[PDB]
């Protein structure tokens, strides 16, 4: 039962902390993005 | 559960100075290339307009953020770098060329950050009788480095050895520009001023112009901190920031924290929606409640 | 002297090996964190790396040209102020452009220049009267393209007895025309060694130099007794990579 | 770089490869196609 217990706070957990993940943008933080660049450069991150 | 703001908060710094554009885009005397200049910018407003008026660019080249968002920006560690080339070499500052003064003068970083201007000035560095004021290095063994500069003038030999000038295979390695006021456009003589800059990292003291408005705190607002927008709530912070230190993030990356630019009070940023929601329905063929 | 002098008879340097033990970290950037583990790829000094060890002492005087390679960890104990600062370059001559950072007891100065280095750089401190003298670092400068200088303050130049006390630890790196300079401090009580521990470094220098950096000397203090005769104290430095 | 005491070009544009490389590279089947065309029309010499 712990280890049920474990493994869904783990997984949950994890999805939240690979909210970090470049994926290949320049930034991981959206608001940088969008700070930086205009619509049609801030585009192509967005969607990576 | 979604919560729209209701509020603007923009926070820049006190900065009553513009930024001296004269003494750098109006100097009297410009260096070489191969001693190119560095210089500091701080503590004041990048109102680029006032050049409207006076300044006309040929070449203006912006790396690492859009043109159209400078005015809405603050910048950290502001460097301006003047030197003189000649029309056709205007080319090769931009990341990533190839050519004598990208190889030995003056190179720039893969990941630059900054913008590149540059214009014409036959009417002040050109004379009818030539003017050969101005010099570039065309040997050297191996390239430059990023930013790095070479002033030494030593006998140049291709073996790598000690030379004296009047030996043979021995070469002094500068040369001078030739610039006349008859040349062909190629060889005309262009000013080149390159700035470079970091963006929504560190302190700020050069700000584009913009209205601070006041604070408000506990409630779902849209703000800009120092360039840096979002939405959020605002609220009276218990973290001690190094004075390094303006921003804060969390284990996701989130910008959760934030150093006020007036007041220097920490303040953390929360998102504005949040709680689940369940809708309970009888069928909308038996009821629309 | 008022011109560069060599010490008559001066030991010739054995060096020492030590080992560091979880020294020389220091902050990878300007963002806030706390409760949390960071993961991060830099230029950092191996856990239990080896270091080489200088010592002045009785009439040995080490400063001699270590090389730079890719940025070095230094480290001092003293007692009485002995190490006073560093010159950069790649020749160490007038042939090319040096960056000096020292500090000469009454302010902090860094100037990148054209230098005739003297081989033998140090500053003069009179051990009867227990004041500073001279100051022979460089015969010649010109060509300056970097200068700063900071606030005045005081500093205790006289000789001290007893065990090493203060441990002084710099970060040195070289990029994109950076001199990245990192500082730390630490209370120590040990007679001779590298002391064992950990401590974090700060950020207090980005130079824009766009100078090349290939090598590297003390800049030390010699406690003459009187004309003609120099001495040299108690203290010691050591480099890792 | 022999070329840098002698010569200076006004278009110098390179495809499939980067400029940075080229000192370390060999080529395999290498051909020069030289002509003359007006000023204007230089920009017409790049693919698409
Ligand atoms: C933008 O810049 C213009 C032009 O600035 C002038 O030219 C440049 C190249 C530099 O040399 C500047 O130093 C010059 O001032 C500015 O407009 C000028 O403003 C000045 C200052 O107010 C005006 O000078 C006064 O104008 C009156 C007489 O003008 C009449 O005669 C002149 C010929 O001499 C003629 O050009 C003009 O149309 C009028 O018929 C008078 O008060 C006084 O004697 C003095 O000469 C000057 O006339 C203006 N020029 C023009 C073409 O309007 C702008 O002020 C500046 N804008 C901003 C927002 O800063
Ligand atoms: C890079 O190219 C330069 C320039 O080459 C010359 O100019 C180009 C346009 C072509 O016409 C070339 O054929 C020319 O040679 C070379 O430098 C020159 O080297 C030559 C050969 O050694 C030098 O010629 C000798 O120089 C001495 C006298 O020079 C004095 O007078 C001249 C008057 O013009 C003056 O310019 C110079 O400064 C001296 O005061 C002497 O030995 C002999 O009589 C003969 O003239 C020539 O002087 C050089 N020119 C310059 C400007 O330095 C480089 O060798 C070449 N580099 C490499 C690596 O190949
Ligand atoms: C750069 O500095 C050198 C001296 O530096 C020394 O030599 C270098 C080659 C390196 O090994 C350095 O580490 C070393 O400290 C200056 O050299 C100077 O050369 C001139 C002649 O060109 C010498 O003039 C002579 O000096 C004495 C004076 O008593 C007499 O022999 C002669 O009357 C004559 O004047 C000068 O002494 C010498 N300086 C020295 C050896 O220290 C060089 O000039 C300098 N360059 C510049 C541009 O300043
Ligand atoms: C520690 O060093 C400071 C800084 O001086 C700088 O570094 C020295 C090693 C020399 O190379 C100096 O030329 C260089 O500026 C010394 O304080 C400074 O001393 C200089 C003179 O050496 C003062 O400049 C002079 O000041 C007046 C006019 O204001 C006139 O005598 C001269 O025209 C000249 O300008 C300078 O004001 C002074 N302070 C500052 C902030 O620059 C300091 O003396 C030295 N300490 C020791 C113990 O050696
Ligand atoms: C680095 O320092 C060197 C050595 O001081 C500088 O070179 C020197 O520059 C001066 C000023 O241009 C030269 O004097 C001038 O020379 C001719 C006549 O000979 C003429 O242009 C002027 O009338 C004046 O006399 C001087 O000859 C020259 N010295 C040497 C040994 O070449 C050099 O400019 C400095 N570099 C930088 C990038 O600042
Ligand atoms: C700790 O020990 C290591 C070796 O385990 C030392 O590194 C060695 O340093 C020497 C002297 O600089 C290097 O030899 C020299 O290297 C270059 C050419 O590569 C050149 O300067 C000389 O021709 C000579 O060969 C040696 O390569 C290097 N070894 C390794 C594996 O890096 C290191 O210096 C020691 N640490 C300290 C602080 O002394
Ligand atoms: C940045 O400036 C603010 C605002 O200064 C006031 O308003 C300006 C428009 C101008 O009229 C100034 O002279 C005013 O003082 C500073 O905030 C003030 O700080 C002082 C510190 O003693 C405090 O007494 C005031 O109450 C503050 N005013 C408000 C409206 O909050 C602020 O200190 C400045 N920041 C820095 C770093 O200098
Ligand atoms: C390109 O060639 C021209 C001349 O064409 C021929 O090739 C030369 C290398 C040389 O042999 C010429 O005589 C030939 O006609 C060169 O320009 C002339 O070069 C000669 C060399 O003797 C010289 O006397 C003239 O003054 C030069 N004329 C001009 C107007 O510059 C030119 O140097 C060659 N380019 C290179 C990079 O070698
Ligand atoms: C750059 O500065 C120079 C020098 O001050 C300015 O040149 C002046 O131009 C005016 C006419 O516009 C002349 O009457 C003056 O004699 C010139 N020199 C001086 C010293 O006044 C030049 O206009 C400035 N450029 C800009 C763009 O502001
Ligand atoms: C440095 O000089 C000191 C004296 O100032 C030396 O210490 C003496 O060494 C001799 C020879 O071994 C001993 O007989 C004395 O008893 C020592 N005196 C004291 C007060 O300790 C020392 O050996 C010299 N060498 C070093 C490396 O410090
Ligand atoms: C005669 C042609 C020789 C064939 C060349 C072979 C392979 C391609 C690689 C490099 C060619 C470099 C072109 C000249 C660059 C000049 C740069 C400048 O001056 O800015
Ligand atoms: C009030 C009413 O008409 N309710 C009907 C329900 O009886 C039926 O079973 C369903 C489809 O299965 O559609 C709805
Ligand atoms: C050299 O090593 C010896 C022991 O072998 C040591 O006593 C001496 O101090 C070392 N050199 C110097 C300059 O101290």
């Amino acid at each position: 039962l712990q280890d049920v217990v474990n493994q869904n706070a783990q997984a949950l957990n994890t999805l939240v902390k690979q909210l970090s993940s470049n994926f290949g943008a320049i930034s991981s933080v959206l608001n940088d993005i969008l700070s930086r660049l205009d619509k049609v450069e801030a585009e192509v991150q967005i969607d990576r | 559960f979604r919560v729209v703001p209701s509020g603007d908060v923009v926070r820049f710094p006190n900065i009553t100075n513009l930024c001296p554009f004269g003494e750098v885009f109006n100097a009297t005397k410009f260096p070489s290339v191969y001693a190119w200049e560095r210089k500091r910018i701080s503590n004041c407003v990048a109102d680029y307009s006032v050049l409207y008026n006076s300044t006309s660019f040929s070449t203006f080249k912006c790396y690492g953020v859009s043109a159209t968002k400078l005015n809405d920006l603050c910048f950290s560690n502001v460097y301006a770098d003047s030197f003189v080339v000649k029309g056709d070499d205007v080319r090769q500052i931009a990341p990533g060329q190839t050519g004598v003064i990208a190889d030995y003068n003056y190179k720039l970083p893969d990941d630059f950050m900054g913008c590149v201007l540059a214009w014409n000035t036959r009417n002040i560095d050109a004379t009818s009788t030539g003017n050969y004021n101005y010099k570039y290095r065309y040997l050297r063994h191996g390239k430059l480095r990023p930013f790095e500069r070479d002033i030494s003038n030593v006998p140049f030999s291709p073996d790598g050895k000690p030379c004296t000038p009047p030996a043979l295979n021995c070469y002094w390695p500068l040369k001078d520009y030739g610039f006349y006021t008859t040349s062909g456009i190629g060889y005309q003589p262009y000013r080149v001023v390159v700035l470079s800059f970091e963006l929504l990292n560190a302190p700020a003291t050069v700000c584009g112009p913009k209205l601070s408005t006041d604070l408000i705190k506990n409630q779902c607002v849209n703000f800009n901190f120092n360039g840096l927008t979002g939405t959020g709530v605002l609220t009276p912070s218990s973290k001690r920031f190094q004075p390094f230190q303006q921003f804060g993030r969390d284990v996701s990356d989130f910008t959760d924290s934030v150093r006020d630019p007036k007041t220097s009070e920490i303040l953390d940023i929360s998102p504005c929606s949040f709680g689940g929601v369940s809708v309970i329905t009888p069928g909308t063929n038996a009821s629309s409640e | 002297l008022d011109r560069c002098t060599t010490f008559d008879d001066v030991q010739a340097p054995n060096y020492t090996q030590h080992t560091s033990s979880m020294r020389g970290v220091y902050y990878p950037d300007e963002i806030f964190r706390s409760d949390t583990l960071y993961l991060t790829q830099d230029l950092f000094l191996p856990f239990y790396s080896n270091v080489t060890g200088f010592h002045t002492i009785n009439h040995t005087f080490d400063n001699p040209v270590i090389p730079f390679k890719d940025g070095i960890y230094f480290a001092a104990t003293e007692k009485s102020n002995v190490v006073r600062g560093w010159v950069f370059g790649s020749t160490m001559n007038n042939k090319s452009q040096s960056v000096i950072i020292i500090n000469n007891s009454t302010n902090v100065v860094i100037r990148a220049c054209n230098f005739e280095l003297c081989d033998n750089p140090f500053f003069a401190v009179s051990k009867p009267m227990g004041t500073q003298t001279h100051t022979m670092i460089f015969d010649n400068a010109f060509n300056c393209t970097f200068e700063y200088i900071s606030d005045a303050f005081s500093l205790d130049v006289s000789e001290k007895s007893g065990n090493f006390k203060h441990l002084r630890e710099f970060v040195f790196k070289n990029k994109d025309g950076f001199l990245y300079v990192y500082k730390g401090y630490q209370p120590i009580d040990v007679v001779r060694d590298l002391p064992s521990g950990f401590n974090t470094l700060k950020p207090i220098f980005k130079l824009p130099l766009g100078i090349k950096i290939t090598n590297f000397r003390a800049i030390l203090t010699a406690f003459l007794p009187a004309q003609d005769t120099w001495g040299t104290s108690a203290a010691a430095y050591f480099v890792g990579y």
